[PDB]
C-alpha cells in the first residue's frame, strides 16, 4: 500500500448543513423503464406476456417496457402493439455465409471480420458471435 | 539422560571410529601384508588373504572358514569357477572399496558376486547391467537375470526386448526361448508396429509337433499399448504470433517424424508431459493460474484446474509416480524468489501445498528420478538482494515430503537443460558440454559436444536427441549422440520446421 | 416488504476484451436474462444506467489518465507508446474497441446508484456490471480501467458519516483500500487469499497509515475454504465491525470470483454461501449497494448473481432453469445450485482464530464510532 | 563432485562404495567380541586371558603395530589394571567407552602409553573439566608429564586464580621452580597476595631456592582484580534500572562493589572482557565507565532491531548481534558486529532460520544461538527449540539436526566445555556441543537466570517474595544447590544476570 498525495481520494469532511438542500440539486441519473404496481394483477401480466408472445413478435421484456410506456394500462398497450415492432435484425444469407468465412479464415479478431463486413460495426458482430456459438 | 553426569561419569561414542579401522586394515593390510592367516590360491596364484576381513564382508566366506570341514584350520585353499583377473578385483573391493567397473568383464563379476554374497557390488553390476542393456543381448540378459532371481533387471532387461520385438522375431534365441520368458514379454504390452501376432506364430512354427498345443494361452494372453515415444516441441513458429506444439513420433531407429499439431492462443511459462498427454501453464497476461491439457487424440485444450500460485518460471515435473504434476520454485510477481511445492493429482484436479524448500529458485532443470526430483542450478537469491547463476542441488523426495541441498556443486551454473536416461541426469548449458550425473555414485562424467547458442535434451525411447534453438537452417540444427560412443550423428525429417524451441519435452 | 432497484443497460455484454482473456463482459447478459425468467423483475426497478461523462470520472483519477483512456483506439496503438507504457494498459489490461464507453457504462451505473441511495428513495441497490476494485488513481491494474467503487464511496460520502465497505473476492481489493487508505470516515473489510497471489498487497500487518489507522480491516485466507468456514469467519467479524464501528451505509463487492470452479479461482465455496453472506449483510437494515467484479466461469457468475438478486428481494427460486437464451452455456443438469469440489482447506481452523483474535484486538481500538 | 573426463557410465567407470568402512567396522565389531572367532594372538593382563586379534590391534594403535611386528608367546603388560585394559579392549573394538572420574586418570596414563589418540584427547578433557583447588597442582604435573598443553593451561589457571589458598598445603611445598614460574609469571591477580607466597615457597628450603629469588620476584605479573556478574536489574518504583556488578569471593560468598544507577531504557546488553556494553532509543550503545561511575557513548547500530542477542567474542575483540524482531512483528536474521578499537560495526552472513529473543553463548569462537522463538503458521510466532552454530571464524551458519528437550525464552552460561541452559522450570540441561547430547539435572522450587563466576554456577531467582535469599550456588558435580549470600542490596525485578 502506497501513501501520498497521487494515491488517495480527496475526501470531502462532513458539514451536516449540507443534508438538505443538495437532494433537488442532481435529478434522477438515467431512464426508469419499469416499476412495480399494486393494481394490476400479476395475473394479468403473465396473460400479458403470453398474448405479447403468441399473438405478436415482443419477448419477455418489450411487454414490460411497452406496458410501462402507458402507465399500466394493459388495453391501450394491446392497441399499440401492431404498431412499434421488434426489429428483426435479419443476418440473410450473405451476412452469416459471409460471417463463417471470417470466423473459419480468421477467428475471433472482430477487426478483421469487419475487413468482410464493412457495413455492420462491432457491437452487432460480438452480439451475433454469443448468440451463435449454439452451433 | 538422567544418570550420565559429565563431572562424573558418561558414556563417550567415538564416531570417528569405523574409518580409523578401515583405513587402518586397507593400509596395514594390503599394503605390508601383515598378519595374513588363509591362502586362496586361484587358477595359479596363491593369495595371502586374511579371515577377518573376509568374514566380516562376505557370509559366503564366513561359513566356508568357521566350518566343521577338514579345511578349516590347515591352509590352501581352492576356489573354482572364477578366474585370477576377477578375484583381484574382488579383494580390491574387500580390501579397499573401490573397484573398478568395465563392460568387458562384467556378467562374470556379476555371477561371482551372486556366489559370494557381496551384495553390494551385486546390486552395483546389476544396475550396471540394467544401463548397457542392448538389443542383440537382450535376450541373454534376460536369461541371466533369471537364474540369478533379479527382478529389478529382469524388468529391464524385458522391457527393451518387449519394445524391439519386431526385429527379434528371426534370431536363433527367440526361437529357443521357454514358455515363461515369452509369456512375460508377451503378456506386458507390445506395441502395434513391433507387429506381435506374427511374432508369436513364428515362434510356435518352430517345434510345432510339441508346441501347437502348448502355445494358445500366449495369444489368449496378447496385449497392445499406445505410442509414448514422444517429444513434444513448443516454439513460437517465424510466421505468426501463436506458438505451435509439435509432436514428434520417432519411428524405429536414426529417424523422428511428426505427428500433428495444435497451436495454443496462449503464452507458457512452463509445460511438462505427463503420460502421453501434454500440460501447459501459463497466460500472456498477469493472471497466470491457469493450465491447459492437451493430446494428439482430441486436437482440443482440456482446460484443468488452475494454481493457487502467481509464479513464473518455476519448474513442471511429472513422471507418474502416484500420478501428480509439480512446481516447484518460481519466481514471484514483485520479482522474489519463492521456494514453494504445490502438486496437482491427475486424477483429481486437485492442487494441494506440501513442504516448501530450503533455497528458492528460479528456472532449475527438474529431473524426477523413479520417485526423487531434482532441483538443478537455475538462479538463486544473491546477498544484495538481486539474483545469481546457482550451482545448487535440491532432492526433493516426493514419498516422505522431505527436500535437502547436496553438499556438491554442478561444474557450470545457470540456465540448463536435464534429462532423465536410463539412470543418469544428463545436463547441457554453457554452451558445448553436456555432463551425465549419477545421484547414487554422487559423480559427473563430461563428454563435449560439437563447437556450433543453446542446447535442448530429450531422451526419447532408446537414445538422447539434442536439439539446438536458433534453427539457423545452415546447421542440421538436430543431433543424436550414443552415450556410449559419444558419436553425435545427425537426424532428418523434421519436416514441420520451427524457428525458437521454448521447451522440448521427453 | 423492501424496495430493490436494478442498474442494467442493454449493451455492456458487446464489449469484447480480446481473444484468449479472462474476463468476458458477456456474463452479465446471462444474468440479466436469467432475472428476465425467474420472474425477478416484475418487483425490481428497473432503470438504464448514463453514460458517466468524462468530469465525474476526474473527482478521483487524475486528468492526464482519463484523457488517455479517451484518446486510445486499437488502430492507433502506435502513437501513443510512452503513454500506455506508463499507466500499465496494454498488456493485463487490453484496449479494445469500446473501452472509455464500457467505463463510462459502468461508472455511470455506479455512481448514479449511489446518488440515488442517499436520498433515501430506494433502500437496495443492484449494479453487477461496476465494482472494478483493482484500478488505481493513475494506472489500471487487474483488468479494471477505473475504479468505480471510489467513485460510487465519494458519492455517498456526501451525506453519509461513515462507509463501511465488504469485499468478498478472492483477491485483495487494493485500489479501494488505497483509495482510503489515511481517512477514517471509510471502512473496508476484505476477505481474501493471501499467499503468493495478485496483487499481492493485503497482509495482516498493513492497517492505516495517518488519521484513518485500525480503519482498514485485512482478513487473508488459504486456498480451498470450504462455505461453513467461511462463515464461521465471516459472522462474528461483521459483527464486531458493526458494534464499533457503526456504520451508516454499506458497499458489498459480491464478487462470484470466490465459488467452486473458475478459471482463476482456488476457494471451494458454493452459491448458498455467497446468498448467506448477502442475507447476513442485508440483515442489518442500512442503505445497502450491491456491486460485482470477478468471476470468469460464466455460467456459475449468472447463477450465483441471479440467485444473489433472489436474495435481495425476499423471493424463494426453485433449482429448475426457465427457459432464457442459453442453455447451450449451462451444463447438462440445467440446475441453479452448483456442489463443491475435492478441494481440502489448508486453513486449520486455529489459523482462523488466530487470525480472528488479531482482527477482534485491531477493533476494540476504534474510538466510539 | 568432480567432472572426470576418462570414466564412462556405460562403458568403463569407478564403483566407490560408501556404507564399507561402516560394514567392516560391525563386522569386527560383531563376529569377535560376541563369537569370539578368529583368535589370534593372547594378552594376559595382572591373571587374566585376553584373546585378542592382531589386525585390529594394529589397526588402532600404533604400540601394538610396533609390538607385533618384532621380526609367539602370551604376552604379557605389567603396568595396566585388570578392569582399565577392559575399557581399551571395548574401545579398540566397539568404540564406545564408559567413562568414569575415578579410573579417568589412570586412562589418561595408559592411553597414551599405547597412543590411542582419540581416547586421549577426550580424557584429557574430561580430565581439565574437572579440575578443582585440591588437584590442581597434581594435574598441573600430570599434564606436564605427558606434554599437555591445553589441559597444563586449565591446570595453571585454576593454580594461579586460588594461589592464597595453596600457599600453606604441601604440594605447593615440592614444587620445582619452573611449574612456580610458569604460575607467577602469567598474571596473578592481587587479591592471593602473590608476593609473600613466593618468599613463603622460598622459606621452605631457604638456602637453596634462593639464589633466584630475587630474580623470582621480578618474573611475576601482579594485575589487578577484574569483576564478575552484572545484574542490571530494574529495582523500586521506576528509577530506571541499575548495573549492580558482584565481586566474588573465593569463599563461597558473592560481594557486591557498588552499583550504577545512571541508566534509561535497556532493550540488551552484554559484557565484553571486564566492561558492559549497553543497548537501549533503539539503536544506541553506552559502556559503563564504572572506575569514574560516568557511562560513555559508542556508535550506533547499522540497522534497528528489537529482542536481538548481544553475544561478546573477545577471541576476535567484537560483538555479534543476531536475531531480533524488526518493529513491525516480522522475525529478522541478520547478523552483525562491533569491533572494539576500530568502533565500526560491519555486517555478516545471515541466519540460516530467523528467530528472536535466543540466548547465545559462545565456546571459545562458535557461538550458539539457544531456542528463541521462531514464525510459524502464518503470520505469528511459536517457541522454537532450534539449535544454531555461527561460526565466527569461516562465517557459516547452519541448524543442528536436534532439539532442545524445552521450547521458549531461556538463558545459558558457558562453563568449561559446557553449555548450561536454564529455562520455564524444574530443569537445568547441560548441553555439550562436541559429543552432540544432554543431560539434565534437577533443582529446588517462575522464570531463572544463571552466571558462571570462575568454579560454581550461580543460579539466581529473578522475582522475590522480599527476604527469601534465593540466590543459588550450584555444584554440578554432585548437583549440590546450595544458598549463599553475603549480597546487600533490595534489587527486586533484575532484568538479565551478564556473567
Ligand atoms: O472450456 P474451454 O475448452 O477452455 O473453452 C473456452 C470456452 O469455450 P466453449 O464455448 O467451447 O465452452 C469459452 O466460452 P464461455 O465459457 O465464455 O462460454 C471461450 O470464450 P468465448 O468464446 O466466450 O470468448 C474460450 O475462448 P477464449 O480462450 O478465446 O477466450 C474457450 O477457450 P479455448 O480457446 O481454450 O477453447
Ligand atoms: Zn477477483
Amino acid at each position: 500500500m502506497r501513501v501520498g498525495p497521487q494515491y488517495q481520494a480527496v475526501v470531502p469532511d462532513f458539514d451536516p448543513a449540507k443534508l438538505a438542500r443538495r437532494s433537488q440539486e442532481r435529478d434522477n441519473l438515467g431512464m426508469l423503464v419499469w416499476s412495480p404496481n399494486q393494481n394490476l394483477s400479476e395475473a394479468k401480466l403473465d396473460e400479458y406476456i403470453a398474448i405479447a408472445k403468441e399473438k405478436h413478435g415482443y419477448n419477455m421484456e418489450q411487454a414490460l417496457g411497452m406496458l410501462f410506456w402507458h402507465k399500466h394500462n394493459i388495453e391501450k398497450s394491446l392497441a399499440d402493439l401492431p404498431n412499434f415492432t421488434p426489429f428483426p435484425d435479419e443476418w440473410t444469407v450473405e451476412d452469416k455465409v459471409l460471417f463463417e468465412q471470417a470466423f473459419s479464415f480468421h477467428g475471433k479478431t472482430f477487426h478483421r471480420i469487419q475487413q468482410m463486413l464493412p457495413d455492420k460495426s462491432i457491437a452487432s458482430l460480438v452480439k451475433f458471435y454469443y448468440s451463435w456459438k449454439k452451433t | 539422560s538422567m544418570d550420565e553426569n559429565y563431572f562424573v561419569n558418561y558414556t563417550f561414542k567415538d564416531r570417528s571410529h569405523s574409518g580409523r579401522v578401515a583405513q587402518g586394515i586397507m593400509k596395514l593390510c594390503l599394503e605390508e601384508e601383515l598378519f595374513a592367516d588363509v591362502t586362496i590360491s586361484v587358477e595359479g596364484r596363491e593369495f595371502q588373504l586374511h579371515r577377518l576381513v573376509l568374514s566380516a564382508q562376505s557370509c559366503f566366506f564366513r561359513s566356508m572358514f568357521t566350518s566343521n570341514l577338514k579345511e578349516a584350520h590347515n591352509r590352501v585353499i581352492v576356489l573354482q569357477d572364477v578366474s585370477e583377473s576377477v578375484f583381484q578385483l574382488l579383494v580390491d573391493y574387500i580390501y579397499h572399496g573401490t573397484v573398478k567397473l568395465r563392460a568387458e568383464e562384467l556378467q562374470e563379476i556379476y555371477e561371482v558376486s551372486d556366489m559370494y554374497q557381496l551384495t553390494s557390488l551385486f546390486e552395483e553390476c546389476s544396475r550396471f547391467l540394467a544401463r548397457t542393456v542392448q538389443v542383440g543381448n537382450c535376450l541373454q540378459v534376460m536369461w541371466l537375470a533369471d537364474r540369478h532371481s533379479d527382478p529389478e533387471l529382469y524388468t529391464a532387461a524385458k522391457h527393451c526386448a518387449k519394445t524391439h520385438l519386431a526385429q527379434l522375431q528371426n534370431t536363433e534365441e527367440f526361437l529357443h526361448l521357454p514358455h515363461r520368458l515369452l509369456t512375460d514379454i508377451i503378456s506386458d504390452g507390445v506395441p502395434c508396429s513391433q507387429n506381435p501376432t506374427e511374432a508369436i506364430e513364428a515362434w510356435i512354427n518352430f517345434n510345432k509337433e510339441e508346441r501347437e498345443a502348448f502355445a494358445e494361452s500366449l495369444r489368449t494372453s496378447l496385449k497392445e499399448i499406445g505410442e509414448n515415444v514422444h517429444i513434444y516441441l513448443i516454439g513460437k513458429e517465424s510466421s505468426r504470433t501463436h506458438s505451435l506444439a509439435v509432436s514428434l513420433h520417432c519411428a524405429e531407429d536414426d529417424s523422428i517424424s511428426v505427428s500433428g499439431q495444435n497451436s495454443l492462443c496462449h503464452q507458457i511459462t512452463a509445460a511438462c508431459k505427463h503420460g502421453g498427454d501434454l500440460y501447459v501453464v501459463g497466460g500472456s497476461t498477469t493472471y497466470m493460474l491457469r493450465m491447459w491439457k492437451c493430446n494428439n487424440a482430441t486436437v482440443d485444450w482440456e482446460w484443468c484446474a488452475p494454481l493457487p500460485r502467481d509464479r513464473l518460471q518455476h519448474t513442471l515435473v511429472s513422471v507418474p509416480g502416484k500420478d501428480a504434476i509439480y512446481s516447484l520454485g518460481g519466481k514471484t510477481l514483485q520479482d522474489t524468489l519463492s521456494n514453494a511445492v504445490i502438486y496437482y493429482r491427475v486424477g483429481d484436479n486437485v492442487w494441494t501445498e506440501t513442504t516448501q524448500l530450503e533455497v528458492a529458485v528460479s528456472g532449475a532443470a527438474g529431473a524426477n528420478l523413479n520417485g526423487i526430483i531434482y532441483l538443478l542450478g537455475g538462479e538463486e537469491n544473491d546477498l544484495d538482494f538481486f539474483t545469481k547463476p546457482s550451482r545448487l542441488i535440491q532432492c526433493f523426495d516426493t514419498e516422505t515430503d522431505k527436500c535437502h541441498v547436496k553438499p556438491y556443486v554442478l561444474p557450470f551454473a545457470g540456465r540448463m537443460h536435464a534429462a532423465v536416461h536410463k539412470d543418469l541426469v544428463f545436463i547441457v548449458a554453457e554452451g558445448d558440454s553436456l555432463v551425465c550425473y549419477n545421484p547414487l555414485l554422487d559423480s559427473f562424467t563430461r563428454l563435449c559436444l560439437p563447437e556450433a547458442s543453446l542446447w535442448k535434451i530429450a531422451s526419447c525411447n532408446g537414445s538422447i536427441y539434442v536439439f539446438r534453438d536458433r534453427y539457423k537452417k545452415g546447421d542440421a540444427n538436430t543431433y543424436k549422440l550414443d552415450p556410449a560412443t559419444s558419436a553425435v550423428t545427425v537426424t532428418r525429417g523434421i519436416k514441420v520446421l520451427l524457428t525458437n524451441l521454448q521447451f522440448v519435452l521427453a | 416488504r423492501r424496495k430493490v432497484c436494478y442498474y442494467y443497460d442493454g449493451d455492456v455484454g458487446n464489449y469484447y476484451y480480446g481473444q484468449g482473456h479472462p474476463m468476458k463482459p458477456h456474463r452479465i447478459r446471462m444474468t440479466h436474462n436469467l432475472l428476465l425468467n425467474y420472474g425477478l423483475y416484475r418487483k425490481m426497478e428497473i432503470y438504464r444506467p448514463h453514460k458517466a461523462n468524462a468530469e465525474e470520472m476526474t473527482k478521483y483519477h487524475s486528468d492526464d489518465y482519463i484523457k488517455f483512456l479517451r484518446s486510445i483506439r486499437p488502430d492507433n496503438m502506435s502513437e501513443y507508446s510512452k503513454q500506455m507504457q506508463r499507466f500499465n494498459v496494454g498488456e493485463d489490461c487490453p484496449v479494445f474497441d469500446g473501452l472509455f464507453e464500457f467505463c463510462q457504462l459502468s461508472t455511470g451505473g455506479s455512481v448514479a446508484s449511489a446518488v440515488k441511495l442517499n436520498k433515501q428513495q430506494t433502500d437496495i441497490a443492484v449494479n453487477w456490471a461496476g465494482g472494478l476494485h483493482h484500478a488505481k488513481k493513475s494506472e489500471a491494474s487487474g483488468f479494471c480501467y477505473v475504479n468505480d467503487i471510489v467513485l460510487a464511496i465519494l458519492e455517498l460520502l456526501k451525506y453519509h458519516q461513515r462507509v463501511l465497505y465488504i469485499d468478498i473476492d478472492i483477491h485483495h481489493g487494493d485500489g479501494v483500500e488505497e483509495a482510503f487508505y489515511t481517512t477514517d470516515r471509510v471502512m473496508t473489510v476484505s476477505f481474501h487469499k493471501y499467499g503468493e497471489y495478485f496483487p499481492g498487497t493485503g497482509d495482516l500487518r498493513d492497517i492505516g497509515a495517518g488519521k484513518g489507522k485500525y480503519y482498514a480491516v485485512n482478513y487473508p485466507l488459504r486456498d480451498g475454504i470450504d462455505d461453513e468456514s467461511y462463515e464461521a469467519i465471516f459472522k462474528p467479524v461483521m459483527s464486531k465491525v458493526m458494534e464499533m464501528f457503526q456504520p451508516s451505509a454499506v458497499v458489498l463487492q459480491c464478487g462470484s470470483d470466490s465459488l467452486s470452479g473458475d478459471r482463476l479461482g482456488c476457494f471451494n465455496l458454493t452459491i448458498k454461501g455467497h446468498a448467506k453472506c448477502v442475507e447476513f449483510v442485508k440483515s442489518f437494515n442500512l442503505p445497502m449497494l450491491m456491486l460485482g467484479g470477478g468471476g470468469y466461469t460464466i455460467r456459475n457468475v449468472a447463477r450465483c448473481w441471479t440467485y444473489e438478486t433472489a436474495v435481495a428481494l425476499d423471493t424463494e427460486i426453485p433449482n429448475e432453469l426457465p427457459y432464457n437464451d442459453y442453455f447451450e452455456y449451462f451444463g447438462p443438469d440445467f440446475k441453479l445450485h452448483i456442489s463443491p469440489s475435492n478441494m481440502t482447506n489448508q486453513n486449520t481452523n486455529e489459523y482462523l482464530e488466530k487470525i480472528k483474535q488479531r482482527l477482534f484486538e485491531n477493533l476494540r481500538m476504534l474510538p466510539h464510532a
